[PDB]
C-alpha cells in the first residue's frame, strides 16, 4: 500500500454511506428542509 | 402575501417574471448542468491523457496536450473501471482520477440529470404559462438518443469505455466502431432515423418555402419583407388557401393538410417518431441485436457463394473490425 | 451504404468540414421541424369545445 | 480533408502520442485494405493475408 | 492480516476492499532470524507489496536524487503466487530463486510537473545471494510492451508497419529510432531483500525488500529512467 | 402440398375470416356497431 | 413436442399465436365499418 | 477525499430536498387557470 | 358505440370516450386481460409444439418455457428436460382461462351496464372519490400480495425452484430458511445501480429472492388493507392530481421503471434467469471465452500466471483495480461476473492460481465452451455471431430478445408518463384545449420575461 | 499557441451567446 | 381412447368456432340477446362439457 483510498467501490453500502457522518448530514439536511416546509406549509400525517 | 421566507422562496423559484425560468426542475437542472459545463470546459482545455482501453495506453484529448478543436475530446472512462462508479473521492488522488477517465463519468452523470430536468422544466413552464404540455414529449427524442449513446450503450456493453466520447473525432470513432460491431446501416431503425432526418429537412424546407411564398404583401420593395409582420399582429399574414392549392397542384389534388393544425402535428410527429425509433435501435444494438445479416445469402446451383452489396459492406465491416482496438483484444471473438 | 463506407475509408469524409456543415444543416432542419410542430400544437388557441383540437380550425 | 499534418508528424516523432483522430486514420486504413480486393475488381488486387493491416487476436 | 486470516475470508468479504492487493504479514514469528532451520526449501506463496515508488532524477548540480511520485494505476501493483527455491545455510547463507507466478505488474506513476512514468514492477528469475539478514541479486526486466504491440500509428515489431505510412515522403534516418527500432531487448534490475520475521512452526518468512529497475523504454524510443521500489515481502518455505 | 401445410392454411383462413365475417353479419343484420 | 394425442392438431397451435395481432386489425375494420364515426 | 465526499453529499441532499419539498408545496395550484 | 359529435374524441382516441363509462371501461380492461392470457397460453403451446428436449432451450428461441422451467416443472439436474407435459398443462390452462376472460370482456363491453354507479354501487368509482380509488387499489394490492406468497409457497412446500447455484450443474431445490433479515433484504434497494453493486439486479441467492418476495407479499397485503381502510392525507390531496388520466400516468411511470428493471434483470442476472435455460449473459460469455482459452493454452504447456500480453498487462490473468486476480483482456470489464461454473475457482483474493492449474473439472470446461459458442450476439434475422459473420448459424439469445423488447416497452411507457401526465395536469387546470384567446396569461405578465 | 487561439475562439463564441441572450433587443409587440 | 379424445377435441374446436362467430352477433344484434339466451347457454354448456371431457380423456390415455 503506497497511498490511502476510500475503498468503498463495489460494495453494497446504503446510499454510499460508509461512515455515519454522511448519513447524519443527509438526515439533517432533509430534516431541516422538511422543518422549513412544515412550519410554512401544512403537513399532517 | 405570506411573511414566511419559504413561501417567498417558492414564489421566486416558480416566478414567471425571471429572465430565464427557474423551476422545481430548475433547481436540479442548474447545478448539475453548471457542474457538467465546468468539468467539460476544464477537461477539454487542459486534461492529461486517459487510458480509455485499460491497456495502459493513454489517449490525449485536451487542447494543452497537442489537440485542436476537431480532434480534442473528453476521453471516456477507463475500460478497467467498467460500469463501476468512479467519483472523485473514490480515487486516491486527482492525478489517478484524471488518468482513469473520471471527468467523462462526472460530466455524463451530471449532464444526464441536467437534460432530464431540462425536459421537466419545459413541461413546468408550459404549465405555468397555460399552454399544452407536449413540447417535452417532442424533446424526449433527443434525450432518448443522448441516453442511448451515453448511458444505455455502455450498460449493454458493460463499460463506460464504449460510451460516445465527448468530442468530434471521438464521435466519428464511435460511429465507425459501432458500424463495425453491429452493422447499424443495415438495421431498420437507423433506416427509420435516416428517413426521419431527411424527412425533417424536406418538410422543414417545404413548409418554410410554402409559408414564405404565401406571405401576403404588407411590405413593398426597398426594404425586407419581415417588416410587414408585427409581433402583436394576432392575424395570419399569409394566404393559407393559396399555399394549399399550390401544394395540391404540385403532386396530386386532395393531398390533405388543409388544416394548419394537422400540418404542424405531422411536422412534430415525423422527426420525433423517427428519432425515437433510431434511439431504440441504438439501445437494442447495445444489447447486441444488430441489423440484417444477408452475408452469403445468395448461392448458385452448385453452392458457390454469389456476392452481393451486403458482402461488400461486410468486407468494409471486417476492415473496421480488425483495427478498431489494436492491442485491447487477446482472444479472437470480441463479445464485449 | 457501400458508397458511404467507401467514402469514410478512402476520403475520410467525416473529417471534412463540408459534410460537417451539411450534418449541422440537416440535424438543425429536423430540430426546427420538430420544434415548430410541437410549439404550434402546444400554443393553439381554444377555438372549440371538443377535446379533438383538429376540428377547431377553418 | 484527410489528415492534420501536425498530428501525423508528432505521432511519427512521438511513438506514444495518440488521439481519436489517429485511431480514425487506422480505421480508414483497415477499411481500404480489406475492401479494395472485392470492391474494385478491375484492380485485380490479390493481396496475401499477411499484408492486410490487422490488430491483435482479431 | 496473517495468511490464515486472509484465507478464512470469502471472496464476497474481500472483493471491493483492496485487501487482495496486500500481501500477508507474519504476526506470531520471532525476529531472531538465525533460528531458522538450515536446508533446501521450495519457496511458495511468495508475495511482494510495495510501500513507495521513487524515480531517479538528476538535477543541474548532478545530484541524482529519488523523487516521490503519485500512483495512477490503482491497486494493481502486487506480485503474488510466485514459486521458487531457497537454500538456508548453517552460517546463514541464502540461495534465493524465483521461478513462476504473477511476478510482474505494469504500473504508471506520475512525476511532479506531470510526467507519466510506466514500468513493469517485476522480480522475474531473481537469483539472489547473501546472508540471512540481507541477500541481494539481479532479476530480469522484460520489455514493457510486447513485440506485437502497435504504436498509435500502427508501427511495431512482429506485427506492424516499420514505417510512418502517414508521411509517404518521410521514412528516412531522421526517424530511425521510432521506425523499425522497436528494440524489445530485456533489461536487468537489482534487488535487495532483508528477512524481518520468521515463523518456524509455520515455516513462513517475511521482511523488507528494495529493488531498482529501469522504467519503460517505450520500445526503445526514449532512454529508461531508474525506478526505486521499496516494500515488504512474504513467503512460505517448503 | 404438405398435409400439415394444408391444415395450417385452412386454420389460417378460418381465423382470419372469423373477424370480418362477424363484422359483416352484424352490419347486414343491423346490430349496433 | 405436443403429446402424441394432440399431434394432428399441430397446425392449429402453429396458427394460434397471431390472433392477438389480428384483434387490433379487427378493431380497425370495425371502425371502418362505421365510416370511422 | 472524505471532506469532498461529505461536502458533495450535503450539496446533493440540499438540492434534492429543495426539489422534493418545492413540488409538494401546493404546486398544482400554481397555474394561471 | 359512440361518435365524435357526442364525445369530442375522434376515432383515433375512441377509448378515451370510456373514461366516464365505468361498465364499458371494465369490459375493455377485462378484454385486454383476456388477450394477455390468450397470448400466454397460445405462445406456450406454440413453444412446446416446436420444442425438442435434446437441444438446450435457449438454442430454440423459447422465452416462456424457460420461465416455467425456472419454477421446476420437469427439469432434472443440470437443467435437463424430463417431462414436457407440465408446459403443455400450463399452456392449456392459460388458454382456457383466456377464453373465459374474453367472454367476460365481451359481455361487460357490449351488454353489461355502461355505467355501474346506479345499479351496482360497489363498483361505481368516480375518478375523484379518493376513498373509493384507494379501496380499489387496496383490493388489487391484496391480490398482488397473494400472488407473491403463491410464489413463496411454490418455492417452500411445493418442490422448490431451480437453483442454478446448487453444487454440480444446478438442480431443483426446496428453499428452506429464506433470508428474512431486514438489513439484507432492504440493502438491495438502497444499493447502488453501478458496476459491482447492480442495485436489486445483483440478487444472487435463492434464499434472498424468497425472503424478498416474502417481505413484498406481506407488505402488499398490509398496504392493501391500509389503503382500503384509509383516505389520503390532506397533504396527499394537494400533491397529486385526482383524475383517471392522472392515475393512468402514475401507473405508466411505474411500469416504465419496471420495464427498464426487467430489461436489466434479463441481461445481467443469472440467478432468477438461469443460464441453463436463457443461455449465457454477455459477461458470462466473455468470461467463458477467456476461461476456455486459458485452459487450452494451459493444457499446451505454458504458464498462464506469468504469461505477458502484448500490452504488458497479462494475457490470461491480471489484477482488478481493487487488487482481485481476474481474467485478462477486454473481459476485465466483466470482472464482477459470478457464475456457478467459476465460483469454485475463486479464492479469498479472487481467481486462485493453484485452483486454475488442477482444480478445473471437465463439466466446467464443457459449459464454458458451450457458453462461448453461444454468446448473446445475433442479427435481426436471427443470424448468430458478430455483425461480420458467414450467415450460417440461426441463433439469437433469449436474453437479447427480452432485453431489447422490454427496454423498448419501458421507454415508450416513459413517454406515456410524459404524455398522459402532462395532459392530466392541463385538463385539471383547464388548458387541455388551448389558450383562452380572451384572457391569455402571458398578456397579464410584465414584458422582457 | 494554437491552444490559445482555440480557447479565444471558444470564449468569443460563448460571449456572443451570452450577449445575444441577456442583451437582446426586446421583442416589440405590434 | 386416443381416437375418442381426438374427435372430442375436434368437436370442441368446432363449438369454439361457433361461439366465437356467434356470441358477438347475438350480443350486438338488436333484441337478439333476449331471444337467444337459451341458445347461447346451450352453446356455453356444451363447450365446457367438451373441455372437461377432453381433460378426462387426456387423463385416461
Ligand atoms: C445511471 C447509471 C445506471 C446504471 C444502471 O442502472 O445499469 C446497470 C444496472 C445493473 O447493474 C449490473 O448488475 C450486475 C449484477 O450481476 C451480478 O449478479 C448477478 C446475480 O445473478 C450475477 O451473479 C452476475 O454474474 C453478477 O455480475 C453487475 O453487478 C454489473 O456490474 C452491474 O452493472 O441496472 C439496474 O440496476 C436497473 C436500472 C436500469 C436503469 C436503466 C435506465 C434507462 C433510462
Ligand atoms: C412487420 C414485422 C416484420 C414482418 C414479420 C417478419 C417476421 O417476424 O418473421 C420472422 C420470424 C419467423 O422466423 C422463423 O423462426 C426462426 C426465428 O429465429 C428463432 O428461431 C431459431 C431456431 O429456429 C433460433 O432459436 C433463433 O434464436 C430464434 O430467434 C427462424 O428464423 C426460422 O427459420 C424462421 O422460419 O417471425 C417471428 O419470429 C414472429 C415474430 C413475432 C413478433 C416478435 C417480436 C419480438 C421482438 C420484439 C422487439 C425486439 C427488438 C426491437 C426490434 C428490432
Ligand atoms: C384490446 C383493445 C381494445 C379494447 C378492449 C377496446 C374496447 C372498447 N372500445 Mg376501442 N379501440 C381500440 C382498441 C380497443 N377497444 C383501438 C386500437 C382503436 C383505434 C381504432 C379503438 C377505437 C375505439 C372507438 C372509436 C370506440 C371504441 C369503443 C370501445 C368500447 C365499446 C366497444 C363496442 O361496443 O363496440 C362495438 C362492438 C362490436 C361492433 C362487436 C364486434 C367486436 C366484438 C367484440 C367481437 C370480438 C371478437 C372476439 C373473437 C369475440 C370472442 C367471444 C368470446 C366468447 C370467445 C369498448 C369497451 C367505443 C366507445 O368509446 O365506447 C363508448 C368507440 O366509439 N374504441
Ligand atoms: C375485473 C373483473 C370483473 C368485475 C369487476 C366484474 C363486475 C361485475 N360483473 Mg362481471 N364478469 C367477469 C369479470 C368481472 N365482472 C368475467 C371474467 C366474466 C366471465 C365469466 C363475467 C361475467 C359476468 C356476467 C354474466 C355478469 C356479470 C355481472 C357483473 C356486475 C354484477 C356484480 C356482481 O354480482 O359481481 C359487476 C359490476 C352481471 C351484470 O353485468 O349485471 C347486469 C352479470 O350478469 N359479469
Ligand atoms: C403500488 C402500490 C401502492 C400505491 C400505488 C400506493 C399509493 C399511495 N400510498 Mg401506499 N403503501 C403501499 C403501496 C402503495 N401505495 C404498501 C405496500 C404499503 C405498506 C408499506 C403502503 C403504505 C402507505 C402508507 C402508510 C401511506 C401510503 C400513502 C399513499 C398515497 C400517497 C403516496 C405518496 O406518499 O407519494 C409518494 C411517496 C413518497 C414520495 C415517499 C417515498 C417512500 C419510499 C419508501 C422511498 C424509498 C426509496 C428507496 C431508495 C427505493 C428507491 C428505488 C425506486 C427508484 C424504485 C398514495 C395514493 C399515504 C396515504 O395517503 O395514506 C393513505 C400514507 O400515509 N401508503
Ligand atoms: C407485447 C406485450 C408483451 C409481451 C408479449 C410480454 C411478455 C413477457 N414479459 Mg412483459 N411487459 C410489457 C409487455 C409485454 N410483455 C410492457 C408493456 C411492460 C411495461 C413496460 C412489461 C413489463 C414487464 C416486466 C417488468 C417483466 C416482463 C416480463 C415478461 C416475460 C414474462 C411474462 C410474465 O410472466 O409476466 C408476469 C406474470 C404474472 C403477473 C402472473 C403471475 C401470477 C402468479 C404469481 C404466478 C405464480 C405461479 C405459481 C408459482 C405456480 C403455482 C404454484 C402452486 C402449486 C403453489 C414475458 C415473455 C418479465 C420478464 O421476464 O422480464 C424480462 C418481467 O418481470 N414484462
Ligand atoms: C434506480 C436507482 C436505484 C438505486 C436507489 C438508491 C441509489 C443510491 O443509493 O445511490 C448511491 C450511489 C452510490 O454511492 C457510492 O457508492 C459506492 C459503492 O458503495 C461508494 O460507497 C461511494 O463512496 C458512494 O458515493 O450514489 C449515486 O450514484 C448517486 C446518488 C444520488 C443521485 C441523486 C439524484 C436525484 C435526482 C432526482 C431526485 C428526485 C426525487
Ligand atoms: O403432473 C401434472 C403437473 C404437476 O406435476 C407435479 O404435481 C405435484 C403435485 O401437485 C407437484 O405440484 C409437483 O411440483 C409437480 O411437478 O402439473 C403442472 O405441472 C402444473 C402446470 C403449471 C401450473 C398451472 C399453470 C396455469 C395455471 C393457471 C392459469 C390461470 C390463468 C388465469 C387467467
Ligand atoms: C410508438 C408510436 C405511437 C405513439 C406515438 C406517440 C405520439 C406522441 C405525439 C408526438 C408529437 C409531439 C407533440 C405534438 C403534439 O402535441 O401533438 C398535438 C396533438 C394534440 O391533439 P389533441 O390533444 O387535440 O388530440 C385529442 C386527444 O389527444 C385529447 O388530448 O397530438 C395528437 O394529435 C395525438 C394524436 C394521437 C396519435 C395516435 C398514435
Ligand atoms: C371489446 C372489443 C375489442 C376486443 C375484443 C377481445 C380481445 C375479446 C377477447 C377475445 C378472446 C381472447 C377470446 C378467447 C378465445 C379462446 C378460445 C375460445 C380457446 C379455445 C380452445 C380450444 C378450442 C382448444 C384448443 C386445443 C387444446 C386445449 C389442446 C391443444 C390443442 C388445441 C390448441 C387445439 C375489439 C378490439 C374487437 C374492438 C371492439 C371492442
Ligand atoms: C422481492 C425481492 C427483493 C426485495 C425487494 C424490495 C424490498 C422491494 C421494495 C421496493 C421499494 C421500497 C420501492 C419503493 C419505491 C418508492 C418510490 C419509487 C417513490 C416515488 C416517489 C414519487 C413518485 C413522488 C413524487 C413527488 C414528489 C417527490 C414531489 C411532489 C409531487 C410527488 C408526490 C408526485 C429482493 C431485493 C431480495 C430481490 C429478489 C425479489
Ligand atoms: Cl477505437
Ligand atoms: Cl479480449
Ligand atoms: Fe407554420
Ligand atoms: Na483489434
Amino acid at each position: 500500500l503506497v497511498d490511502d483510498r476510500m475503498n468503498g467501490d463495489g460494495t453494497g453500502l446504503p446510499f454510499g454511506v460508509n461512515d455515519g457522518i454522511l448519513g447524519w448530514v443527509i438526515a439533517g439536511t432533509l430534516g431541516t428542509i422538511w422543518a422549513i416546509y412544515f412550519v410554512s406549509q401544512k403537513d399532517l400525517g | 402575501e405570506n411573511t414566511s421566507l419559504w413561501a417567498r422562496f417558492c414564489e421566486w423559484i416558480t416566478s414567471t417574471e425571471n429572465r430565464l425560468y427557474i423551476g422545481w426542475f430548475g433547481v436540479i437542472m442548474i447545478p448539475t448542468l453548471l457542474t457538467a459545463i465546468s468539468v467539460y470546459i476544464i477537461a477539454f482545455i487542459a486534461a492529461p491523457p486517459v487510458d480509455i482501453d485499460g491497456i495502459r495506453e493513454p489517449v490525449s484529448g485536451s487542447l494543452l496536450y497537442g489537440n485542436n478543436i476537431i480532434t480534442g475530446a473528453v476521453v471516456p472512462t477507463s475500460n478497467a473501471i467498467g460500469l463501476h462508479f468512479y467519483p472523485i473521492w473514490e480515487a486516491a488522488s486527482l492525478d489517478e482520477w484524471l488518468y482513469n477517465g473520471g471527468p467523462y463519468q462526472l460530466v455524463v452523470c451530471h449532464f444526464f440529470l441536467g437534460v432530464c430536468c431540462y425536459m421537466g422544466r419545459e413541461w413546468e413552464l408550459s404549465y405555468r404559462l397555460g399552454m399544452r404540455p407536449w413540447i417535452a414529449v417532442a424533446y424526449s427524442a433527443p434525450v432518448a438518443a443522448a441516453t442511448a449513446v451515453f448511458i444505455i450503450y455502455p450498460i449493454g456493453q458493460g463499460s463506460f469505455s464504449d460510451g460516445m466520447p465527448l468530442g468530434i473525432s471521438g464521435t466519428f470513432n464511435f460511429m465507425i466502431v459501432f458500424q463495425a460491431e453491429h452493422n447499424i446501416l443495415m438495421h431498420p431503425f437507423h433506416m427509420f432515423g435516416v428517413a426521419g432526418v431527411f424527412g425533417g429537412s424536406l418538410f422543414s424546407a417545404m413548409h418554410g418555402s410554402l409559408v414564405t411564398s404565401s406571405l401576403i404583401r404588407e411590405t413593398t420593395e426597398n426594404e425586407s419583407a419581415n417588416a410587414g409582420y408585427k409581433f402583436g399582429q394576432e392575424e395570419e399574414t399569409y394566404n393559407i388557401v393559396a399555399a394549399h392549392g399550390y401544394f395540391g397542384r404540385l403532386i396530386f389534388q386532395y393531398a390533405s393538410f388543409n388544416n394548419s393544425r394537422s400540418l404542424h402535428f405531422f411536422l412534430a410527429v415525423w422527426p420525433v417518431v423517427c428519432i425515437w425509433l433510431t434511439a431504440l435501435g441504438i439501445s437494442t444494438m447495445a444489447f447486441n441485436l444488430n441489423g440484417f445479416n444477408f452475408n452469403q445469402s445468395v448461392v448458385d446451383s452448385n453452392g458457390r457463394v454469389l456476392n452481393t452489396w451486403a458482402d461488400i459492406i461486410n468486407r468494409a465491416n471486417l476492415g473496421m473490425e480488425v483495427m478498431h482496438e489494436r492491442n485491447a483484444h487477446n482472444f479472437p471473438l470480441d463479445l464485449a | 451504404f457501400r458508397f458511404i463506407l467507401f467514402f469514410q475509408g478512402f476520403h475520410n469524409w467525416t473529417l471534412n468540414p463540408f459534410h460537417m456543415m451539411g450534418v449541422a444543416g440537416v440535424l438543425g432542419a429536423a430540430l426546427l421541424c420538430a420544434i415548430h410542430g410541437a410549439t404550434v400544437e402546444n400554443t393553439l388557441f381554444e377555438d372549440g369545445d371538443g377535446a379533438n383540437t383538429f376540428r377547431a380550425f377553418n | 480533408a484527410y489528415d492534420f499534418v501536425s498530428q501525423e508528424i508528432r505521432a511519427a516523432e512521438d511513438p506514444e502520442f495518440e488521439t481519436f483522430y489517429t485511431k480514425n486514420i487506422l480505421l480508414n486504413e483497415g477499411i481500404r485494405a480489406w475492401m479494395a480486393a472485392q470492391d474494385q475488381p478491375h484492380e485485380k488486387l490479390t493481396l496475401p493475408e499477411e499484408v492486410l493491416p490487422r490488430g491483435n487476436a482479431l | 492480516l496473517t495468511y490464515d486470516e486472509l484465507q478464512g475470508l470469502t471472496y464476497l468479504q474481500v472483493k471491493g476492499t483492496g485487501i487482495a492487493n496486500t500481501c500477508p504479514v507474519v504476526e506470531q514469528g520471532t525476529s531472531n532470524v538465525r533460528e531458522l532451520k538450515p536446508g533446501d526449501y521450495k519457496l511458495e506463496k511468495f508475495c511482494m507489496e510495495p510501500t513507495s515508488f521513487t524515480v531517479k532524477e538528476e538535477d543541474a548540480k548532478g545530484r541524482e536524487e529519488f523523487v516521490k511520485t503519485k500512483l495512477l494505476t490503482r491497486l494493481t501493483y502486487g506480485l503474488d503466487g510466485m514459486n521458487g527455491s531457497m537454500k538456508i545455510n548453517n552460517d546463514g547463507s541464502v540461495e534465493f530463486r524465483e521461478d513462476e507466478g504473477l511476478d510482474y505488474a505494469a504500473t504508471t506513476v506520475k512525476l511532479p510537473g506531470g510526467e507519466y512514468v510506466p514500468f513493469l514492477f517485476t522480480i522475474k528469475e531473481f537469483d539472489g545471494k547473501g546472508t540471512l539478514d540481507s541477500f541481494s541479486g539481479d532479476f530480469l526486466v522484460p520489455s514493457y510492451r510486447g513485440s506485437t504491440f502497435l504504436d498509435p500509428k500502427g508501427r511495431g515489431g512482429a506485427t506492424g508497419y516499420d514505417n510512418a505510412i502517414a508521411l509517404p515522403a518521410k521514412a528516412d534516418a531522421d526517424e530511425i529510432q521510432r521506425l523499425n527500432n522497436k528494440s524489445y531487448t530485456p533489461g536487468k534490475g537489482s534487488a535487495v531483500f532483508s528477512v524481518a520475521k520468521v515463523d518456524t512452526e509455520t515455516g513462513e518468512i517475511a521482511g523488507v525488500f528494495e529493488s531498482i529497475q529501469p522504467s519503460d523504454t517505450e520500445m526503445g524510443a526514449h532512454p529508461a529512467k531508474d525506478i526505486k521500489i521499496t516494500g515488504l515481502w512474504y513467503g512460505q518455505l517448503t | 402440398m404438405s398435409l400439415t401445410l394444408i391444415l395450417q392454411l385452412v386454420a389460417l383462413f378460418a381465423v382470419v375470416a372469423a373477424g370480418p365475417l362477424v363484422v359483416v353479419l352484424l352490419s347486414v343484420r343491423g346490430g349496433n356497431l | 413436442k405436443l403429446p402424441e394425442a394432440y399431434a394432428p392438431f399441430s397446425p392449429i397451435v402453429d396458427v394460434l399465436p397471431i390472433i392477438p395481432v389480428l384483434f387490433i386489425l379487427l378493431a380497425f375494420v370495425w371502425q371502418a365499418s362505421v365510416s370511422f364515426r | 477525499m472524505l471532506t469532498l465526499k461529505i461536502f458533495v453529499y450535503t450539496v446533493v441532499t440540499f438540492f434534492v430536498g429543495l426539489f422534493i419539498f418545492g413540488f409538494l408545496s401546493n404546486d398544482p395550484s400554481r397555474n394561471p387557470g | 358505440g359512440r361518435d365524435q359529435e357526442t364525445t369530442g374524441f375522434a376515432w383515433w382516441a375512441g377509448n378515451a370516450r370510456l373514461i366516464n363509462l365505468s361498465g364499458k371501461l371494465l369490459g375493455a380492461h377485462v378484454a385486454h386481460a383476456g388477450l394477455i392470457v390468450f397470448w400466454a397460453g397460445a405462445m406456450n403451446l406454440f413453444e412446446v409444439s416446436h420444442f425438442v428436449p435434446e437441444k438446450p432451450m435457449y438454442e430454440q428461441g423459447l422465452i416462456l418455457l424457460p420461465h416455467i422451467a425456472t419454477l421446476g416443472y420437469g427439469v432434472g439436474p443440470g437443467g435437463e428436460v424430463l417431462d414436457t407435459f407440465p408446459y403443455f398443462v400450463s399452456g392449456v390452462l392459460h388458454l382456457i382461462s383466456s377464453a373465459v376472460l374474453g367472454f367476460g370482456g365481451v359481455y361487460h363491453s357490449l351488454i353489461g351496464p355502461e355505467t355501474l354507479e346506479e345499479s351496482y354501487p360497489f363498483f361505481g368509482y368516480v375518478w375523484k372519490d379518493k376513498n373509493k380509488m384507494t379501496n380499489i387499489l387496496g383490493y388489487h394490492l391484496i391480490i398482488l400480495g397473494c400472488g407473491a406468497w403463491l410464489l413463496v409457497l411454490k418455492a417452500l412446500y411445493f418442490g422448490g425452484v431451480y437453483d442454478t447455484w446448487a453444487p454440480g450443474g444446478g438442480d431443483v431445490r426446496i428453499i428452506s430458511n429464506p433470508t428474512t433479515n431486514a438489513a439484507i433484504i432492504f440493502g438491495y434497494i438502497v444499493k447502488s445501480p453501478f458496476g459491482g453493486d447492480g442495485w436489486i439486479v445483483s440478487v444472487d441467492n435463492l434464499e434472498d429472492i424468497i425472503g424478498g418476495h416474502i417481505w413484498i407479499g406481506t407488505l402488499c397485503i398490509l398496504g392493501g388493507i391500509w389503503h382500503i381502510y384509509t383516505t389520503p392525507w390532506p397533504w396527499a390531496r394537494r400533491a397529486f392530481v385526482w383524475s383517471g388520466e392522472a392515475y393512468l400516468s402514475y401507473s405508466l411511470a411505474a411500469v416504465s421503471l419496471m420495464g427498464f428493471t426487467a430489461c436489466c434483470f434479463a441481461w445481467f442476472n443469472n440467478t432468477a434467469y438461469p443460464s441453463e435455460f436463457y443461455g449465457p449473459t454477455g459477461p458470462e460469455a466473455s468470461q467463458a471465452q477467456a476461461f476456455t482459452f486459458l485452459v487450452r493454452d494451459q493444457r499446451l504447456g505454458a504458464n498462464v500466471a506469468s504469461a505477458q500480453g502484448p500490452t504488458g498487462l497479462g494475457k490470461y490473468l491480471m489484477r482488478s483495480p481493487t487488487g482481485e486476480i481476474i481474467f485478462g483482456g477486454e473481459t476485465m470489464r466483466f470482472w464482477d461476473f459470478r457464475g456457478p461454473w467459476v465460483e469454485p475457482l475463486r479464492g479469498p483474493s479472487g481467481l486462485d492460481l493453484v485452483k486454475l492449474k488442477n482444480d478445473i473439472q471437465p463439466w466446467q470446461e464443457r459449459r464454458a465452451a458451450e457458453y462461448m459458442t453461444h454468446a448473446p450476439l445475433g442479427s435481426l434475422n436471427s443470424v448468430g455471431g458478430v455483425a461480420t459473420e458467414i450467415n450460417a448459424v440461426n441463433f439469437v439469445s433469449p436474453r437479447s430478445w427480452l432485453a431489447t423488447s422490454h427496454f423498448c416497452l419501458g421507454f415508450f411507457f416513459f413517454v406515456g408518463h410524459l404524455w398522459h401526465a402532462g395532459r392530466a395536469r392541463a385538463a385539471a387546470a383547464g388548458f387541455e384545449k388551448g389558450i383562452d384567446r380572451v384572457d391569455e396569461p402571458v398578456l397579464s405578465m410584465r414584458p422582457l420575461d | 499557441m494554437e491552444a490559445l487561439v482555440y480557447t479565444f475562439l471558444l470564449i468569443g463564441t460563448l460571449g456572443i451567446i451570452f450577449f445575444s441572450i441577456f442583451f437582446r433587443e426586446p421583442p416589440r409587440i405590434a | 381412447m386416443t381416437s375418442i379424445l381426438q374427435i372430442a377435441l375436434l368437436g370442441l374446436v368446432l363449438v369454439s368456432f361457433a361461439l366465437v362467430v356467434g356470441v358477438p352477433v347475438v350480443f350486438a344484434s338488436p333484441n337478439g340477446w333476449t331471444e337467444n339466451k337459451g341458445v347461447v347457454f346451450s352453446g356455453l354448456s356444451v363447450w365446457f362439457l367438451l373441455v372437461f371431457a377432453v381433460g378426462v380423456f387426456n387423463s385416461f390415455a
